[PDB]
DNA sequence: CACACACTCTCCAATTCTCTAA
DNA sequence: TTAGAGAATTGGAGAGTGTGTTTTTTTTTTTT
């Protein structure tokens, strides 16, 4: 049994009297200091950490974690009670001219508080939420599959009387409730006035609510079995802090959906559940002098894909890939090659590199395809927008392996995404267009068999000219027996295998997010083309117009892909400014590329 | 009212401190580990209390009841505030209950309110959802805390109590839920159904539901087999009012057993007894099955596995091994995916033409409990650390094998459907059979157009066999002699002229009763089929570990074979040789040190995998 | 509809042929004033597998005498002028041979699949019409008529109850039995592609809208076909 | 089932009938 | 003669009772 008063007087002692020497030994009473933001409303939500709490009473702590609701609600009430100590928009103005009546608690009240959950608890995975746990704080671990836009959800209703102007107030705690309609005031129901109950919408407080749906981590589900899913009721300021395929853990209380009429019936003693979510939390001047080294570009080409030897100039224009060009301005790029080439090895590098990107098979999956897919969720029926590979991989890089092998919806897909970047998909009927300006990165197979030289790409790998085109750069990525190239090759897989690591490779490759550092500040540099620059592309690609005559894959757009590589090079180069150096390498690019292909 | 005797004999069969000390030890193990059901063995029960083991067996509700309080009687002896930290303590029983061994089909009418031992396969689970047992209130208007107890006629007491909560009026006054004082219990149904071998002549297998509570709700999974005990009941459908006769009936579990899943001593002192343990393992693999020695040996590498690493950059090397033969009519393919079938564990039948994208990977259904819709598991994710066997793998539609082209590739399928998006882990290894286009393989075309498959899928497969029916005469005397021979086999346990009988029920324990090399033979001591089991099932677990010698050889070798494809013959080789080829080498040898135990890859162990991959690739 | 109580359940299987006394009563849970019928069983009489003494001694009496097989063979469609090879073919077939577990677990058929291809009008559909009269169990198919899950297994769902639910094709009706296949060659290949396993295996594995598993289909095929 | 239609049934009281005083 | 107090008759307000509540497989025709 449980004294709930006392409870309260001892939760008023811990936020009164706690201290933490935060801030450096500052001694800082720091739930003081938030109770005094709380009386100037200069802060809204109050996360008590049960961790403090521990530091004197840890039955305290015992009783809350068992008890969560009760504790959250008689903590809400001490620190209403104590707000006054520490008191040294539309809501309100309706409190201020209340209290001049007075010259509903709920109401009044206008912060609203939350369990940060103690460190003992070990962060449970969705399948180990046990119907024992019903009622009690948990930590939850999962990925956001879903999250609903913020609706507003009513806390206290507040009516008002025609006949007789009295306020009337309505607390909130199920998810339905029934609104008043007759005054019930005793000046209405004793001069059996007739006075009926208008809602007042501005004078009525509601609360920031969002539902989302939480999903086990693939890795941690067990062998035989499809992941489990946990609804989580969020409200308040935890409201928008999760997103759609994001990680977190959250701290909450596992309760039971109380449906009402109907439903009651028909499900008996069992009942749907929800977490009420109280945390939600989410899991170099130096650099630039090394940056600076001249070396940086070949350094780069260098540390993209140790485990790939060769291909620099390729690993270059992949570089370039990632920098794009100015702004149009996507450097899509394409590499065929066989089955096992090292070609998917060297598209996951770039897909795990790059900070926004998605990597796919061409072929009919069974997941969402490369467009968005609507979803119905049929315990609530609604339908839903999500995915889409091209979607996620939005403002970055999309990779596609064995494009060749993609569905002819696929292909004018992509089709649309390079004509104007944007895709079109349907919701009920309905239709709406959805946004995708991606680079696409391209791996396909020979038709049949091992690539030769002898027949023509398009011809080879079976794809139309319309968009095999598109793509900026065509590499083969062509593999064929050699001795010592091969026995190199096999020791990397079996120290692979033998270490679970890359072995050394008499060189360091720079750190990944200090690369994405750079690809940033370099994508921020916004580069300019001059006139000089400009003849010297025209005779570049007249002249190389006149060896792809002689050797037909060459237009208008190839002299719009050397220009978009060129200034690649120059936010390379991080100058706002293109030269020669960026023109040469981008023709000796398109060229080697074609040496590649022939 | 006559309960107390029933319960007085309960709690003395428990209180064994007298005599053996077995089941006040149980009990004092079931403290320890902080569980609340006891699993009490019916056959103990009998050899104390005939009596009251049959009045147990014939009257399982009141009886269960009566045990259930003895026992928290006993557990509170042993130590009260561990009885009172729990609503209720539980009995599980097992052993042989005689006549009440049953299946899904035998379990008829007449078993109603009996405890039976129902064997089968699990076909579906329903979501484990909380249910209410005890809801404790509190009246802020009186500062005073009532309790109210639930039940319905799942329950053994079996009284439907009503479904709201007091709400807004006790002593006239709002009363609300202390849900954390509350207690409610994990609940889940599943459907087990008969197996499908045993029943009679044209009839579909049958099925009958099944409520687990408590801490029985995670023991089972679809594609299970398990043996249940509990008690049968019907639950009236009334419409309130009136209600036609027909009844649904239930099995309340009280126990479950995985029959199936499953000292290591021995095992480890017979791979040094025994000289190349792989190879006498390979020659056992499929007895009635002639030949194919190298076949065998890749299914054994099949079964055992390599290990799947984990890299430091966060990508994984699959670890499973996939095999595909193709051949001509009868050569035994189809025999040695049925030997497959039998001998691993969760190892999955498919034919290519019965089977479809979805059926592969997983389905949208409607969970009759509620009415969501939910994903349900295909053959590929019931296979998970398994096996799948396709056969017949060549007749299989496109669209149909871009599901298998995710699974074998990545260890995962993708899906998006119902409300549900989500990466299902399939990580199975696929034994695929087919024959080559035009039915009969033909010498006189290339491989890859005898192969009617695409590059792309056939990349995927760690090993690539044809096997063809070359009419040689003295392969044709030993293959026919030993199918005679096979034919003229009968069991020792069957009559002279007998025809064998049709499937029926013959399990009578819930454990089994009579608990290496075959007798018969001298030629190199063949190993027994239950022997191989026990020796794969330990063997899979051991992760050997590449060496120096083993990894230097399998460079070299695997360079060899890529500089031997320089001047290799375009026109019929067998697959090209790449790094998924040098993947497949180290797996195999992964897989032989498995067979060995030895905790290192050695020497032996690459010399025999790239032996292997030399006659996939180069021989027919 | 039959309503059938106590020991008439599983009295009878799909397939069989029965003469049912019983009461003609309504249901008793487009129109109004309409309630459904269906008939009470109290009595099912099979009209065509435990045999009298009698006929058990009339059935050791025919394997003794000498000449059964011929007196088999010449019982085998009497209407049908000479075709006695074939004849005995199919007496070998109605026979089959003996089903065997062999100590691995791998098991071998006992049933005889029998072609029969050749020119028209050679009463080889009257044959198979004799042998689906004359066996056990016997299912009589048009090649042509038929499906791979009408065959095989089909996979549908269940109105009732919203699930799939598996529905037995010919040859798990006929399991136990003989499936006569008529016009053989009319089938498209995809179609006979789908009883592969279940001639050799005697089984029809599914993996389908979720439910996985392996019928049995210890049947034999008896085909007729035209050049 | 718990929240709405439709019907019955009960007693309160709203308005008129009758006798009396202004 | 006209208007107010006591008694009689009937309207209806309110309480109680009864009832009502996309996603997979298989086929068929026609589109290429
Ligand atoms: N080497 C062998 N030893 C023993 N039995 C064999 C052998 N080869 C074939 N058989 C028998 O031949 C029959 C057919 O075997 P099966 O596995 O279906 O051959 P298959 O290679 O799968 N041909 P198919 O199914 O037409 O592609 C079975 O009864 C086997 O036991
Ligand atoms: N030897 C025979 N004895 C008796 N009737 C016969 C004989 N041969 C053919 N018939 C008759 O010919 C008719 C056609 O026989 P049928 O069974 O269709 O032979 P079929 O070869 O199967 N015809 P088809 O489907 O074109 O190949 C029937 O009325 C048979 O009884
Ligand atoms: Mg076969
Ligand atoms: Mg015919
Ligand atoms: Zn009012």
């Amino acid at each position: 049994l449980k004294d709930y008063a006392l409870e309260k007087e001892k939760v008023k002692k811990f936020l009164q009297e706690f201290y933490q020497d935060d801030e450096l030994g500052k001694k800082q009473f720091k739930y003081g200091n938030q109770l005094v933001r709380l009386a100037h409303r200069e802060q809204v939500a109050l996360y008590v950490d049960l961790d403090d709490v521990a530091e004197d009473d840890p039955e305290l702590v015992d009783s809350i974690c068992e008890n969560a609701r009760r504790y959250a609600k008689l903590f809400a009430d001490a620190v209403q009670e104590l707000l006054p100590q520490y008191k040294e928009d539309v809501l309100d103005v309706y409190i201020e001219h209340r209290l001049m009546m007075e010259q509903p608690a709920e109401l009044m009240r206008r912060f609203e508080l939350y369990f940060q959950g103690p460190s003992s608890n070990k962060p449970r995975v969705i399948r180990e939420v046990r119907a024992d746990s019903v009622g009690k704080l948990v930590t939850v671990r999962g990925i956001v599959t879903r999250v609903s836009e913020v609706k507003p959800k009513m806390v206290v209703a507040t009516y008002t009387c025609d006949q007789c102007g009295a306020e009337t107030y309505q607390p909130i705690q199920s998810p339905t409730f029934m609104p008043l309609i007759m005054c019930p005031s005793q000046e209405c129901q004793t001069n059996r006035s007739g006075g009926r109950l208008y809602l007042q919408t501005r004078g009525s407080r509601f609360i920031k609510f969002q539902e989302m749906k939480m999903q086990e981590h693939s890795d941690q589900v067990p062998v035989g079995n499809i992941p489990r899913s946990i609804t989580v009721l969020v409200e308040g300021e935890n409201t928008r802090i999760a997103q759609p395929g994001d990680h977190v853990s959250v701290t909450g209380i596992f309760l039971p959906i109380l449906r009402t009429g109907f439903r009651q019936v028909v499900q008996g003693l069992l009942s749907e559940t929800y977490l009420e979510a109280h945390r939600i939390v989410k899991m170099t001047r130096e650099e630039l002098r090394q940056i600076a080294e001249e070396d940086f570009y070949e350094k780069l080409a260098a540390s993209i894909a140790p485990e790939i030897y060769g291909h620099e100039d390729v690993k270059k224009a992949l570089l370039l890939l990632l920098v794009g060009g100015v702004d149009r301005g996507n450097i899509n790029i394409c590499l065929m090659g066989d089955p096992g080439v090292a070609k998917s090895q060297l598209l996951s590098y770039i897909d795990r590199l790059a900070p926004r990107s998605q990597y796919t098979t061409g072929r009919g999956s069974s997941g969402v395809g490369l467009t968005a897919a609507v979803l119905r969720d049929s315990v609530s029926g609604e339908l839903t927008l999500e995915g889409g590979a091209l979607v996620l991989a939005d403002q970055g890089v999309c990779c596609i392996d064995e494009f060749d092998k993609m569905a002819e919806a696929d292909r004018t897909a992509i089709h649309e995404v390079m004509e104007q970047q944007t895709i079109s998909i349907a919701k009920a009927g309905i239709l709406t267009t959805l946004n995708a300006r991606c680079s696409i990165l391209a791996a396909a197979n020979p038709a049949y068999g091992r690539y030769n030289p002898r027949r023509s790409l398009e011809q080879n790998i079976q794809l139309p000219a319309a968009l095999l085109s598109r793509f900026d750069l065509l590499w083969l990525i062509q593999d064929r027996p050699d001795r010592d190239n091969d026995l190199r090759l096999a020791q990397h897989i079996t120290y692979v295998h033998q270490h679970s690591r890359q072995p050394p490779s008499q060189f360091e490759p720079l750190d990944m997010k200090l690369m994405r550092r750079y690809i940033a500040m370099c994508r921020e540099k916004q580069p300019m083309v001059p006139e000089s620059l400009a003849d010297y592309i025209t005779a570049a690609y007249v002249e190389m117009r006149r060896e792809a005559w002689a050797s037909t894959y060459t237009s208008a757009r190839t002299l719009l892909a050397i220009l978009r590589l060129s200034t690649a090079l120059a936010r390379l180069r991080m100058v706002d400014v293109v030269e020669k150096e960026d023109v040469n390498e981008a023709i000796r690019l398109m060229e080697m590329s074609k040496d590649s292909l022939l | 009212v006559e309960l107390r005797e029933a319960q007085r004999d309960y709690l003395d069969f428990l209180d064994d401190e007298e005599d053996q000390g077995i089941y006040q030890s149980k009990v004092r193990e079931l403290i320890s580990d902080n569980q609340y059901r006891l699993i009490v063995n019916v056959n103990d029960l009998r050899r104390k209390n005939e009596k009251r083991a049959n009045r147990l067996l014939n009257n399982a509700f009141e009886e269960l009841v009566a045990f259930q309080r003895a026992l928290k009687d006993f557990v509170a002896s042993i130590d009260a505030t561990y009885a009172k930290q729990y609503e209720e303590f539980y009995v599980g029983l097992e052993g042989s209950f005689g006549s009440k061994h049953v299946s899904p089909r035998t379990l008829t009418s007449c078993f109603l309110s009996c405890v039976v031992c129902v064997e089968g396969i699990v076909t579906k689970c329903s979501l484990v959802r909380p249910k209410v047992v005890r809801s404790v209130h509190y009246c802020p208007a009186t500062k005073k805390t009532i309790e109210r107890r639930y039940s319905d006629l799942t329950t053994l007491v079996a009284f439907p109590s009503s479904s709201v909560y007091p709400t807004k009026d006790e002593e006239n006054n709002p009363l609300e839920t202390e849900y954390g004082l509350s207690v409610y219990k994990d609940h889940q149904t599943i459907t087990i159904q008969e197996m499908p071998e045993k029943a009679p002549a044209g009839q579909l297998p049958r099925s009958v539901d099944v409520i687990l509570d408590d801490d029985l709700v995670d023991k089972a999974k679809p594609g299970d087999r398990v043996q249940v005990v509990g008690t049968y009941r019907c639950l009236p459908g009334k419409k309130g009012g009136y209600t036609s006769g027909t009844f649904r009936t239930v099995l309340i579990a009280c126990n479950v057993k995985q029959m199936s899943k499953d000292i290591a001593k021995i095992k480890k002192f017979s791979k040094t007894r025994s000289k190349d343990i792989f190879d006498q393992l390979a020659k056992s693999l499929a007895p009635s099955i002639h030949g194919h020695d190298y076949v065998k040996k890749a299914i054994l590498c099949l079964l055992l596995g390599g290990v799947e690493r984990d890299l430091e950059n966060g990508s994984h090397i699959r670890g499973d091994i996939n095999i595909l033969l193709i051949g001509d009519p009868s050569v035994a393919k189809s025999q040695l995916l049925r030997y497959v079938l039998c001998t691993a564990p969760r190892a999955i039948p498919t034919t290519g033409r019965g089977s479809s994208g979805v059926g592969l990977t997983a389905a949208v259904t409607t969970d009759q409990e509620t009415g969501e819709r939910r994903l349900e598991a295909g053959a590929m994710v019931l296979a998970d650390r398994g096996v799948v066997c396709i056969d017949e793998f060549d007749k299989m539609s496109d669209m149909d094998r871009t599901a298998i082209h995710e699974v074998m590739e990545q260890g995962r399928v993708t899906i998006a459907k119902a409300g549900i998006h989500a990466r299902l882990n399939a990580r199975c290894s696929v034994l695929a059979a087919a024959n080559p286009v035009y039915g009969r393989y033909d010498q006189y075309k290339t491989p890859m157009e005898n192969i009617g498959l695409q590059d792309s899928l056939l990349s995927r497969f760690d090993l690539l066999f044809i096997m063809l029916d070359q009419m040689d005469p003295e392969q044709d005397r030993e293959i026919s002699d030993h199918v005679l021979r096979m034919h003229r086999y009968r069991a020792p346990g069957e009559q002279d002229g007998d025809a064998m009988p049709l499937g029926s029920a013959v399990d009578i324990l819930a454990t089994d009763d009579p608990n290496l090399h075959g007798t018969k033979k001298k030629k190199e001591k063949m190993v027994s089929a239950a022997f191989m089991k026990k020796y794969i099932h330990v063997a899979k677990i051991i992760k050997p570990v590449l060496t120096q010698e083993s990894a230097t050889y399998i460079a070299e070798e695997y360079s060899r074979l890529r500089s031997q494809d320089s001047m290799s013959s375009d026109t019929a080789r067998t697959s090209p040789v790449t790094a998924r080829t040098l993947e497949t080498l180290i797996r195999l040898a992964t897989a032989h040190a498995k067979a060995r135990m030895s905790k290192t890859v050695d020497l032996q162990d690459a010399e025999e995998a790239v032996e292997l991959v030399q006659y996939a690739y180069f021989k027919k | 509809q039959l309503y059938c109580d106590r020991y008439l359940c599983d009295k009878v299987v799909p397939g069989n042929r029965v003469t049912i006394m019983g009461i003609y009563s309504i249901k008793k849970f487009v129109g109004v004033g309409i309630r459904s019928s269906y008939i009470r069983v109290l009595g099912i009489q099979v009209d065509t597998g435990a045999v009298s003494p009698q006929e058990e001694e009339e059935f050791r009496r025919l394997a003794a005498l000498p000449n059964v097989y011929e007196v088999i063979s010449k019982s085998i469609a009497p209407s049908i002028f000479g075709g006695t090879d074939m004849k005995k073919a199919i007496a070998c077939l109605l026979f089959g041979g003996s089903r065997k577990r062999l100590p691995d677990g791998l098991t071998r058929r006992g049933d005889i699949n029998l072609l029969m291809l050749g020119d028209p009008g050679t009463a080889k559909s009257q044959l198979l019409k004799f042998v689906e009269k004359c066996s056990p169990i016997g299912v009589y198919t048009s090649g042509k008529g038929s499906s791979a899950a009408g065959l095989t297994a089909s996979v549908m769902r269940d109105p009732s109850s919203r699930n799939f639910i598996m529905e037995g094709g010919a040859m798990v009706l006929a399991d136990g039995g003989v499936v006569c296949i008529d016009e053989f060659d009319k089938m498209r290949e995809d179609d006979r592609v789908a009883i592969h396993e279940a001639m050799e295996q005697q089984t029809i594995s599914i993996a389908k809208a979720g439910i996985t598993t392996t019928l049995n289909s210890r049947c034999s095929v008896l085909a007729a076909a035209n050049s």
